[PDB]
């Protein structure tokens, strides 16, 4: 017998499966798994600025409803839209809605810049019955409803605002479409109305259309939401003949700033994580993850599987 | 694996030795014992570690984006904004799908190369005073004690001290 | 001399060249090809369920024009539209039609939910010699044209219809815009009519304009295809002063279906296959096709390359 | 290949080897012939089989999509449709360009390796009973008969039985 | 002593640095960088026909404004817009100007095909102070201002063109929205409008807004310019009650042709170069590019990566 | 690298061999010297060639396209043109860095594997002349004038007439 020396490897007892270009089902030492498959069934508030519209959504927060007020000056990096939410406001509608929300989203914000306007020959400050606040009637609190004045006539409404500023403005603006020429005369004098909302470069121009909707807080009427932006040096003018939802302001676009909104369910925790999904928060170093295709920050990338095995060891071989 | 070592002409792995990847089992006039090979089990750690940070790079950061979601019918903007979802998804799940099989296809090859490379290493080591016996052990041909089998193991083995005592129980 | 062993391996006369990260022309011993380039020249109506639009495409059908009677209640995993389809009714236009296909596709129906209407103050069932069925005037089986009533004017109409059901409806109506002051008045007495449709959450209205068309079937005027969609809970009215096209009833919206349309030339067969494009049908187990992007079932991936052939064997090496 | 094996120190491969992918053709004291070995045969048709598999789990099922020809100019949306099915195809053009490549080039490194173990194998089963003669054979150093040639192809060789005839043949 | 024979390999002084799977820093004997980075600060004008827009951009071009003359004719494969374009005429806006543009930019020409028009009862070449050539009052050299006649009305309008050729016409023309009912009626005589174009499969009509806008130029009005294609067989109909701003003729749609618009701030050089950017010209043989993703033409995959190191040597062990 | 050659058992490279990428370098009674190997460097030259022109065909050619930059906010169809190029921006360059990290892994094997069959066609060359010093070279156990040292390099050296010379050094 001679000395003899052999050279191995280790051996585990329980491998773990990993696929190669040739084999679904190669059992090695060790693996790391690469898709995240788990959240934390809470969003977490850091490190990204969230506001949570509870019973607002975005658009509603932005026009003043009453549910809303708690939402003024907010700022963030994500703001939740909750499925609760709900109209409680004068029943409107917004031509292209999902741009405005958009927008909204996208420029971070609901700090109202307020301006005085001058409205000349009419009533200010309309209220409704279908917009209560604290059980009175009220309207959208950024917008300002015109009617025709004590002694008659809509007196012509043509006013202009210079943007004087260094940041492009959003100004929100609406047509209310009666449901009756009772209610069109009765509101505005003029049989048929006009609003016509223009910048040097562009130009909307608005004839509110009558007749029964159905009733919506008891109201058969409806105001269509317009908005326009005005760049550094361009001036906006607000002419109308009647029916004219007058601004009370505008809004500040920031634009192209990491902001957006996220419609989800989860509670928002106290725990921290740069990723969010509509389903919870992520927490983890995974390059993949499975949880949501809707994931804000940074995330793992969305991938169809379930569980992709990296293996880590050699081929497990005991026995 | 490329190099038929692991899974191989080493019929199997050690369950038994906890503090390595590679190691060295002898049997000598003194007895018998397992040590771990650092150098081997080193460079392929090291190599799948390389590989694990190299994943890691994390360049993934997106806020707003488009809506995945839909409560209504809508037709041809909707249609694009799926299309266009549906497409990123399928081409990451690829990505990730091949990058993991020719990830493990590669760490099967490389810990099978490891594993070759302290056969090899070895092999030079001992030169004529040992001969392959075809299941990753050499019979060494003198007589090799504690002392001389840890030479081995470190690199010190210096073959001529044994060569006409090998080369002649090798002929007879 | 002593005996000798030598291993070797096969080789054969004639290679095939495969691609390799290093070389373009590398010959092996056998190869599989990876990209489809055939296809069967027929639309196979197995697994799939077809149905042949023949010579109305999908609106037509939708809206019941002369040619498409054969569609009614028709249900498909794909309609074929034929480039051989013809208008056959009077004149019409559908603002964003390319998305009312979209959603009549994805549905997957043409079962018409039929509803009794009362139309007050008008006459119904007009009809016209631009819509020939059997050599005599008609219309879209599935619309409803109104005018003023034997004795004079238009009575104003306003009807509604509750969405009662568990599934979203889709009403199809439309604006007749007439060729002359003459046709107007002659029609719906008013000098200018309107059509408004709404829900409780969004609305259409329409002001219908006059003036001369190039005359189609001898007609110069025209009516516009609109369409309102209405959630389960939600109402829809029809208030219109003149020029209402009035729905018969309604279509039911099943969405997100595997449902679709496509356009091709090819006569159905009698073949089986998952995969039709707008060329013929696919039948392969080749991961790759270079047929048509057009592609609808369950189809190898459209690629550019004519060719990739898989490596399986060694090296060739004869002589 | 990696290996240089096959069209390496293989001049060539067989024609005649009909029933394998590789084989064992030998010179003794009653001829010649040719057998075809079932291990190394079967390690290269399973991992090419395996691969194969892989290429089919199938997973393109689509249906309602977008438009992708159009009968009239339309500008923006258009622009938008298009650019999205062209940005589609370029990178599935692009994906299944590298996986052939990279699949081949695996594949004739596989062949090549499997051809390479074979040769190993045998070296390890002669021991110093034959020395490698440089184009895949070993010359045999003692006589070999055809139950002697069949324990070499079937693994029961002992070279000890040879082992004193053929390291006195290898030394004069 | 023995004679030895040693087999080794080559090793420079200063390697270069590569990644592999498992390294993100391996020193081998050579390398080639993939990613091009350098780009010419010119544009190329070959082998790609620019055309420079200069103070017009292309709309601007189309419509024949003041500054715009010199680029009547023209073709191109790239059209140049640059950020020091004006407007020079009288102030106008375009419902979806972005496919006007890219349905220009893509025919690839600016030569128009002049036309013969009897406009039959109004004034014929109006001219503004708010559109100066040469000092005196013009227009867009391609349209028709009409106005109402010397002696009174605007005889209706309605004319008709037949596209007789082989090839899709475009047709530019305009809705002018007046400041105020005395300019309304001033020019149309009729108190409110109407322009209605069309063909036999499609149609707009539009009303137009009066109103004060933000003063251009001095002017308070606007224009609003439409398109209307008009393939081989159809008829395009322009039916006006008023403010209609007529065509002088059409372009030629040679549709799906390798013609474009690029922003760019560059000068145009007398260098060679295959890929376009609003950087410059990238002239390199490098499968990627970092410069910008604007890239038109034969041009490396833009990729974020500003180096990306090809290994072309083995390792690199020196000492 | 998979070989253990380059960076392996080859200590280092030798910075004076200008002329080839793999060589000899021998010592003998006339004294020493160094010349390419030029086989082995022009298989590891094709092969990155070979690479290299594959990266070239060059498919990427687009003149109307979509918008990429953008005056002023606009909401959804920008959100989409801007998601569509970024989705787009992010896959190739995942593209690249995938194709060269794995690129690179390949080329440093294949210059690995080159320079181990160099070594390998030498041994079997020298047959049972020579023994593997551990360090890419081979002690040959007979006299080597410069003609003979040519004969290995050229691949005409016959060990049959060395044979018994050599074979008697190796045992004393
Ligand atoms: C890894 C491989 C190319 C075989 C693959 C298989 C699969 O089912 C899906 C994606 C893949 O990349
Ligand atoms: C396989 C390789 C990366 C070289 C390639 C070449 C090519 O012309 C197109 C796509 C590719 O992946
Ligand atoms: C090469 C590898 C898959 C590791 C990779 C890393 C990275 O940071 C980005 C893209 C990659 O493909």
């Amino acid at each position: 017998g001679n000395p003899i020396i052999c050279l191995g490897h280790h051996a585990v007892e329980n491998g773990t499966s990993v696929k190669t270009l040739t084999d679904n089902h190669v059992e090695v030492v060790s693996a790391k798994e690469l898709v995240e498959t788990k959240h934390t069934d809470e969003l977490c508030p850091s490190p990204l600025k969230l506001v949570d519209g509870q019973d607002c959504d975005l658009i509603n927060g932005a026009l003043g409803s009453p549910g809303c007020d708690r939402l003024q000056d907010t700022t963030w990096d994500v703001f939740i839209e909750r499925p609760t939410a709900v109209d409680t406001c004068y029943p409107f509608d917004v031509p292209d809605y999902q741009s405005l929300r958009s927008i909204l989203a996208s420029s971070g914000s609901l700090e109202f810049i307020a301006e005085q306007f001058t409205w000349n020959g009419v009533k200010v400050d309309g209220s409704s019955s279908a917009c209560l606040r604290g059980g009175r009637n009220s309207f959208f609190s950024r917008l300002n409803w015109l009617t025709k004045a004590t002694n008659g006539n809509y007196g012509p409404i043509n006013v202009t605002k210079e943007n004087t500023g260094s940041y492009v403005r959003l100004y929100l603006w609406g047509v209310h479409h009666p449901s009756s020429d009772n209610e069109q005369t009765d509101l505005y004098k003029v049989a048929t109305g006009r609003v016509t909302v223009s910048t040097r470069s562009d130009q909307i121009s608005i004839v509110p259309n009558i007749g029964s909707r159905p009733r919506v807080r008891n109201q058969s009427g409806r105001i269509s939401i317009y908005w326009t932006l005005v760049n550094p040096g361009d001036s906006i003018i607000f002419n109308s003949i009647g029916n004219l939802i007058a601004p009370r302001g505008h809004y500040k676009i920031s634009k192209s700033t990491k902001s957006t909104v996220l419609k989800s369910d989860k509670r928002i925790g106290s725990c921290t994580s740069p990723c969010l999904t509509d389903k919870g928060s992520i927490q983890s170093d995974k390059p993949f993850q499975n949880v949501s295709r809707i994931a804000i920050g940074n995330c793992p990338k969305y991938v169809k599987q379930g569980s992709l095995m990296l293996a880590t060891g050699m081929r497990n071989i005991p026995g | 694996g490329l190099f038929g070592a692991i899974a191989g002409f080493i019929e199997n792995g050690w369950q038994g030795l906890i503090d390595g990847w590679y190691g060295f089992r002898h049997q000598n006039a003194e007895g018998t014992g397992t040590a771990a090979d650092l150098k081997s089990t080193q460079a392929a750690i090291d190599q799948i570690n390389g590989k694990l940070n190299r994943l890691i790079e994390k360049t993934n950061e997106k806020y707003h984006q488009i809506e995945k979601e839909f409560e209504q019918v809508e037709g041809r903007i909707q249609d694009l904004e799926k299309y266009v979802e549906d497409t990123k998804i399928d081409l990451w799940s690829y990505n990730a799908e091949l990058l993991v099989a020719l990830e493990n296809q590669h760490t099967i090859d490389v810990t099978d190369s490891e594993m070759n490379k302290l056969f090899e290493r070895v092999r030079r080591q001992l030169r004529e005073n040992a001969e392959d016996q075809g299941n990753g052990c050499f019979e060494i041909f003198h007589q090799c004690d504690n002392n001389c089998i840890e030479s081995i193991r470190n690199g010190t083995y210096d073959h001529n001290i044994y060569r006409d005592e090998a080369i002649n129980n090798r002929i007879k």
